[PDB]
């Protein structure tokens, strides 16, 4: 019988230290991240505006050790955006609880990307498409929200081929920040 | 008598604690103030992770000294 129970790479999860570490390696310094803990968000909006973005660990809690990374993005003016690699509906799940933490007069909109293109691969999409969405939404003449969501969806789907999976799996495996897969 | 506990999401948390007790006691104080159970907490004072039985002046942690709290959470 095919023995050796197999450690699959879709179960590599990023720690808080790992997320900070990924942003540091990319060059954003010692950033402050956010979270939603037992249903109450901690998001430092000063640091958000200073950084231009903030990763937010949702779905964690007293008993929930694993959860869901998303990206909070600050746009031009008082517009903030929520990027969820799982798609528009999932992010709309957090729209409200995150909106109540932003400055008075703010609006928080979810990037309308499609679900089903994530494939259980964590962190890479928030730490890649989120930053690219930030830059897209903050240029002089930004495309509409629909257009950014469309391009983000197409990019995740096209990067879905073998080569892309190999590149992602190399990155995920290179994450010596032991959130086990059973390890 | 007052020590600060700062976190990766930006927060400072004042904790009143006559420096003479134990690290599990600081963990209990943080659990009360923010609801995070003690077993999801790693406490680091001045590049040193803190052992439970070890006491607060074992680690020379004085008043106004600041401890960093990292949570044993992770997400997909």
């Amino acid at each position: 019988p095919l023995g050796s129970m197999p450690k699959y790479v879709e179960g590599v999860e990023l720690t808080q230290e790992g997320m900070h570490a990924i942003f540091a390696r990319m060059g954003y310094g010692d950033i402050t991240s956010g979270s939603i803990y037992n249903g109450v968000p901690t998001i430092d909006t000063g640091a958000l505006n200073r950084q231009g973005f903030m990763p937010v660990l949702t779905g964690v809690g007293p008993h929930r050790d694993s959860g869901h990374w998303i990206m909070l993005i600050k746009g031009p003016g008082n517009q903030y955006y929520l990027f969820d690699p799982l798609g528009k509906t999932s992010g709309e799940g957090y729209q409200n609880i995150l909106a109540a933490q932003l400055p008075m007069g703010s609006t928080l909109s979810v990037i309308p990307n499609g679900s089903g293109l994530n494939m259980g691969l964590c962190g890479y999409w928030v730490a890649s498409a989120g930053l690219r969405a930030h830059q897209a939404l903050n240029q002089h003449n930004p495309p509409t929200l629909l257009n950014v969501g469309q391009t983000i969806t197409n990019e995740m789907r096209n990067e879905l081929d073998h080569d892309g999976y190999r590149k992602i799996t190399g990155w995920l495996r290179a994450v010596a920040d032991e959130f086990p897969e059973g390890e | 008598m007052q020590i600060f506990v700062k976190t990766l999401t930006g927060k400072t948390i004042t904790l009143e604690v006559e420096p003479s007790d134990t690290i599990e006691n600081v963990k209990a104080k943080i659990q009360d103030k923010e609801g995070i159970p003690p077993d999801q907490q790693r406490l680091i004072f001045a590049g040193k992770q803190l052992e439970d039985g070890r006491t607060l002046s074992d680690y020379n942690i004085q008043k106004e000294s600041t401890l960093h709290l990292v949570l044993r959470l992770r997400g997909c």
